[PDB]
RNA sequence: UUCCCGGGCCUUGUACACACCGCCCGUCACGCCAUGGGAGCGGGCUCUACCCGAAGUCGCCGGGAGCCUACGGGCAGGCGCCGAGGGUAGGGCCCGUGACUGGGGCGAAGUCGUAACAAGGUAGCUGUACCGGAAGGUGCGGCUGGAUCACUUUCU
RNA sequence: GGCUAAUCCCCCAUGUGGACCCGCCCCUUGGGGUGUGUCCAAAGGGCUUUGCCCGCUUCCGGAUGGGCCCGCGUCCCAUCAGCUAGUUGGUGGGGUAAUGGCCCACCAAGGCGACGACGGGUAGCCGGUCUGAGAGGAUGGCCGGCCACAGGGGCACUGAGACACGGGCCCCACUCCUACGGGAGGCAGCAGUUAGGAAUCUUCCGCAAUGGGCGCAAGCCUGACGGAGCGACGCCGCUUGGAGGAAGAAGCCCUUCGGGGUGUAAACUCCUGAACCCGGGACGAAACCCCCGACGAGGGGACUGACGGUACCGGGGUAAUAGCGCCGGCCAACUCCGUGCCAGCAGCCGCGGUAAUACGGAGGGCGCGAGCGUUACCCGGAUUCACUGGGCGUAAAGGGCGUGUAGGCGGCCUGGGGCGUCCCAUGUGAAAGACCACGGCUCAACCGUGGGGGAGCGUGGGAUACGCUCAGGCUAGACGGUGGGAGAGGGUGGUGGAAUUCCCGGAGUAGCGGUGAAAUGCGCAGAUACCGGGAGGAACGCCGAUGGCGAAGGCAGCCACCUGGUCCACCCGUGACGCUGAGGCGCGAAAGCGUGGGGAGCAAACCGGAUUAGAUACCCGGGUAGUCCACGCCCUAAACGAUGCGCGCUAGGUCUCUGGGUCUCCUGGGGGCCGAAGCUAACGCGUUAAGCGCGCCGCCUGGGGAGUACGGCCGCAAGGC
């Protein structure tokens, strides 16, 4: 646009919108599991993925992926969620942190342990 | 009328040189003539001269180019590779001596207009003055 | 050599490219989700008018109604304006919930036809208008972003 | 109720002086001086006690601190456009340290707003901080400055200062006490508790140091501060060992079953020797005070350490923590087994459905290391809001067109001014931070000293090219004159012929019509085909185009009238009168709406006939709105060149419409085609630009959701923006 125009209207700054209304920007939010279903991935994939409807302290209710081999989340488990969607299950945008509160860590895990709350295998 | 006579001139020249014209006429004004002098002195044109096209004053601007060339497209290189207007009605640009630019690490020039007359970025830097940055040429 | 089947060369259109046994559209069914409208019932703000109005400064009185007095005046006390706040009537806005209700996004292999893409088999698109399970059909006008020179016939 | 001291309160005096009224002088807003009149002072205490100390009163000045005022700067939304009555100003008061509608009477009727008033949202601001090549973006924690607040609201008192966090009064909410009348309280001080949260510490030590309050001083007070404690939260430093060790143990992992890998890695050999144990043991602390001297300058002496028996120095001395992520591409690092679209991975692209370097494990490998990863958030890359630094023919993007307001922009010459612009000097730009240098802790982090910068703003001086402004001039832009021209440009009235339909007459007879084929339909009340007459509505064949006119939508028989635009010639007149144009106003195909009229043909809907698997279609026969006119609405479109308007510049060739000329040809305006240079992703564009440039407007910023919802405005409605 002409300079006169930029003088009259100027450029407009881009407002970046969140993908994680875990409110307070907060790195994590605590919640309680309502449901503890399983879901079908979209088109390219197929499997039974472990999700979990969660009622957050954030004053929110949303589905959150339950990573790892196997869990133990009933209908009243105290869980901590973090940002991180699951490209296959539209609608799931957070992950449960396996190793905090009720969601136990993964057992017999030996590689990416910290990412699955599994303490350093005892013994020598 | 023309909205910017100096840009009109800078272009008549830009155009003429792209089709290797001999000279090119531009309506006359003292200010325009003053710019040609720098243009001449720095060796971008062969010079110019007042003439009267029809009944009104113009300025034949004898252009200048390099030698014929080798391979496909023998057309000569340009003396004036680049000539661009900087200040413009609608957006005038003024600079302080400390802010005068340096066209192509010196291989080119900037023509400022100061209260000490029209000068190149050196004549200006030398006389320690700044002003309206008219254009750059290289 | 028009037709049916297979094929060759040139050209043209194409939204096709595991390449027409291609692509693809809308209704409906099933699931997940966010959301519009919304009677009523809660919560909040605000403005206008009238009314009640604490504290306090300020103003007037301070008198055979009080205390002090060197009679000048002071204090107590009283009244008044303003005044936080409250009330009533109405006006406007926001918020929660909400029976009922509208459509939308997303989700391998459910249903119906076949609208579009090749002249897509009635060229298409389009503004408008009426009509119809659905894509859509038809009228009027416009555009080219339309193929060649001049019965109908779905799907994969 | 009663007694009583003072540096408590009051009265008289003294008047250096100062305040107030009036006058005069200088000065210039209420500054300084002067005169008369009036008004206004005080406090004592201690002594090494008759000479000092501490203090008191009035005044002038300094210093520090502060009030008030002004210019400029300071986020988002115009789906917030009008706001305002103490409101805007005046006179006179009140109030204050002081100006002021700060407050109050009375008078005026003003003030503010697209340069964004008012409203809504959000938010302490700054030095700085993070990021970035920069411009810029984001940010305001620690530290330093300013502001505001001290449970919420209001108020004043005291005082140099407060409208007062640990002062007071009232209202409100809450907690506690209550013999129910009534009282008490406010950690956003330090530490701590509880709640909320993903998450943020010790109810520590000291007053030794620096700083503060009171005191003559001794000294007292100081959760300010100086320290220690907790937490890898960050930064920096450091350790888990060094040298020698096999053509290479075992175990484990691959294998071509030869062998290869972990790897000099280990065990071992020698060396040093973190931790730990002893001994010593600090700077920070010399003032205040006392003595001499004069209570000064100067000199002398004494006391004082929380940190801490810590730092550090010396002696002795053990070989003694390693983890985390990753290895399909981007991206550095590969093999076996397991699993079989499962379990699962996943930042994006994607991976897994039997031999997966992508899932899980193992071996090996890459990266980094007291850390490593993850999530969240800011800048970057992103020239992806483009000022530096982008775009709109077909990718998202030209407004449907005109007229025009504000605004932005402005041809040639001369002169004044000197606002912009530029230069010089000067002031300001705190400290910290940042940069450079030297220096102190063994280094560094950290810290000290010094130096160098700095935009912006104030002041003084100067320049005048460009911009601005004023004054004068010019004719190349624009406009006008005179004379010619072309045209489906617009409005009103009139009018012509062809055809369709209907009606009337004649003549004539069995069908016509329609389709792929049919049928519905029409016809013996005589249709179709043919001739003659009449009525009416709508549209204009040939000319006609590859043409013309218009700003667009659009405009087509012919005649007249009224009326717009435009081109050429002549250089005749004006003298920059110009371009663009947010908003405004007008115009705006078709369909559609309202009122009235008209209605031949055509034809949404609709009624039927066929077709089809069905056929709410395509084909056939009918047919209402409508299509037509008037007046008033609607305001859309593939409203298209999918290309905003204006001006200057940059080969030509060829066709054509309209004008002028010395009329093979030249020259002006318009319409096409091919093409120079150049531009373009390509296609293509190319003097009719999509080239090279300047001015101004409009518009774009991934797709779906959606031209939807909400709001506002407009409309009768449909519905438009
Ligand atoms: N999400 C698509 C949107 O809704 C419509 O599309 C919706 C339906 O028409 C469509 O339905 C399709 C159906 O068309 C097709 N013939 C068969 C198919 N099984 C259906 O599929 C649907 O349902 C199944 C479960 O039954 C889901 O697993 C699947 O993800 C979903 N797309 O699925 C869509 C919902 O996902 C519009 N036509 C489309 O243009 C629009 O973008
Ligand atoms: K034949
Ligand atoms: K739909
Ligand atoms: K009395
Ligand atoms: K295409
Ligand atoms: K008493
Ligand atoms: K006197
Ligand atoms: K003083
Ligand atoms: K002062
Ligand atoms: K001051
Ligand atoms: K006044
Ligand atoms: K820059
Ligand atoms: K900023
Ligand atoms: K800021
Ligand atoms: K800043
Ligand atoms: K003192
Ligand atoms: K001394
Ligand atoms: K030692
Ligand atoms: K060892
Ligand atoms: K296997
Ligand atoms: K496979
Ligand atoms: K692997
Ligand atoms: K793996
Ligand atoms: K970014
Ligand atoms: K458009
Ligand atoms: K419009
Ligand atoms: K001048
Ligand atoms: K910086
Ligand atoms: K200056
Ligand atoms: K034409
Ligand atoms: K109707
Ligand atoms: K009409
Ligand atoms: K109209
Ligand atoms: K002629
Ligand atoms: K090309
Ligand atoms: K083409
Ligand atoms: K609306
Ligand atoms: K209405
Ligand atoms: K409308
Ligand atoms: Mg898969
Ligand atoms: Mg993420
Ligand atoms: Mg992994
Ligand atoms: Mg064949
Ligand atoms: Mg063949
Ligand atoms: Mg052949
Ligand atoms: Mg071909
Ligand atoms: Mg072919
Ligand atoms: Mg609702
Ligand atoms: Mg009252
Ligand atoms: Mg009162
Ligand atoms: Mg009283
Ligand atoms: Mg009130
Ligand atoms: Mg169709
Ligand atoms: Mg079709
Ligand atoms: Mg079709
Ligand atoms: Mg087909
Ligand atoms: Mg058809
Ligand atoms: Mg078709
Ligand atoms: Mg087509
Ligand atoms: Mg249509
Ligand atoms: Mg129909
Ligand atoms: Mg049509
Ligand atoms: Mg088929
Ligand atoms: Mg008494
Ligand atoms: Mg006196
Ligand atoms: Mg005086
Ligand atoms: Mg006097
Ligand atoms: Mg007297
Ligand atoms: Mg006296
Ligand atoms: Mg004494
Ligand atoms: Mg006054
Ligand atoms: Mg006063
Ligand atoms: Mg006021
Ligand atoms: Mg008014
Ligand atoms: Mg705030
Ligand atoms: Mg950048
Ligand atoms: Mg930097
Ligand atoms: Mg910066
Ligand atoms: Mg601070
Ligand atoms: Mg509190
Ligand atoms: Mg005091
Ligand atoms: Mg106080
Ligand atoms: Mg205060
Ligand atoms: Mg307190
Ligand atoms: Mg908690
Ligand atoms: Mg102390
Ligand atoms: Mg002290
Ligand atoms: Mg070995
Ligand atoms: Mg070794
Ligand atoms: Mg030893
Ligand atoms: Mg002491
Ligand atoms: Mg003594
Ligand atoms: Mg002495
Ligand atoms: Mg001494
Ligand atoms: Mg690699
Ligand atoms: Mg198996
Ligand atoms: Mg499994
Ligand atoms: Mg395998
Ligand atoms: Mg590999
Ligand atoms: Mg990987
Ligand atoms: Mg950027
Ligand atoms: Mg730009
Ligand atoms: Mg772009
Ligand atoms: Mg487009
Ligand atoms: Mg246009
Ligand atoms: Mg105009
Ligand atoms: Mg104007
Ligand atoms: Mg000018
Ligand atoms: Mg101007
Ligand atoms: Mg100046
Ligand atoms: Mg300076
Ligand atoms: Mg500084
Ligand atoms: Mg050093
Ligand atoms: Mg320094
Ligand atoms: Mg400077
Ligand atoms: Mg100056
Ligand atoms: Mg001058
Ligand atoms: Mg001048
Ligand atoms: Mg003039
Ligand atoms: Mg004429
Ligand atoms: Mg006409
Ligand atoms: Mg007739
Ligand atoms: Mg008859
Ligand atoms: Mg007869
Ligand atoms: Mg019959
Ligand atoms: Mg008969
Ligand atoms: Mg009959
Ligand atoms: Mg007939
Ligand atoms: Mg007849
Ligand atoms: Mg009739
Ligand atoms: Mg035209
Ligand atoms: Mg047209
Ligand atoms: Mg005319
Ligand atoms: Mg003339
Ligand atoms: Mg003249
Ligand atoms: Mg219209
Ligand atoms: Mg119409
Ligand atoms: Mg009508
Ligand atoms: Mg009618
Ligand atoms: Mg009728
Ligand atoms: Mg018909
Ligand atoms: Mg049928
Ligand atoms: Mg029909
Ligand atoms: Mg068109
Ligand atoms: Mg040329
Ligand atoms: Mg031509
Ligand atoms: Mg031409
Ligand atoms: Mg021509
Ligand atoms: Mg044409
Ligand atoms: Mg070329
Ligand atoms: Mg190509
Ligand atoms: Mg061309
Ligand atoms: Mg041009
Ligand atoms: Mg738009
Ligand atoms: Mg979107
Ligand atoms: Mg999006
Ligand atoms: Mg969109
Ligand atoms: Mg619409
Ligand atoms: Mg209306």
């Amino acid at each position: 646009p002409t300079i006169n125009q930029l003088v009259r209207k100027g450029r407009e700054k881009v407002r970046k919108k969140s993908k994680v209304p875990a409110l307070k920007g907060a790195p994590f939010r605590r919640g309680v599991c309502t449901v503890v279903r399983t879901v079908t991935p979209k088109k390219p994939n197929s499997a039974l993925r472990k999700v979990a409807k969660v009622r957050l302290t954030s004053g929110y209710e949303v589905t959150a992926y339950i990573p790892g081999e196997g869990h133990n989340l009933q209908e009243h488990s105290v869980v901590l969620i973090r940002g991180g969607r699951v490209k296959d299950l539209p609608g799931v945008r957070y992950h449960i942190v396996r190793g905090v509160y009720d969601a136990a860590g993964v057992k017999d895990r030996k590689k990416s342990r910290s990412k699955y709350g599994t303490k350093k295998p005892k013994e020598a | 009328m023309l909205t910017d006579p100096i840009a009109d001139m800078l272009t008549r020249i830009r155009n003429a040189t792209r089709v290797y014209k001999e000279s090119t006429d531009v309506p006359a004004s003292r200010f325009k003539e003053e710019i040609l002098r720098i243009l001449a002195r720095e060796g971008f044109i062969k010079g110019y001269e007042r003439v009267d096209v029809d009944g009104k004053p113009y300025l034949r601007v004898y252009l200048k180019y390099g030698p014929r060339r080798q391979g496909p497209d023998p057309r000569p290189e340009q003396v004036i590779h680049h000539i661009r207007r900087i200040s413009k009605p609608g957006r005038r640009v003024y600079v302080g001596v400390k802010e005068i630019p340096r066209v192509r690490r010196g291989l080119g020039i900037a023509i400022l207009s100061t209260s000490k007359g029209v000068l190149t970025d050196r004549e200006a830097r030398k006389l320690g003055v700044g002003g309206e940055l008219i254009c750059e040429v290289w």
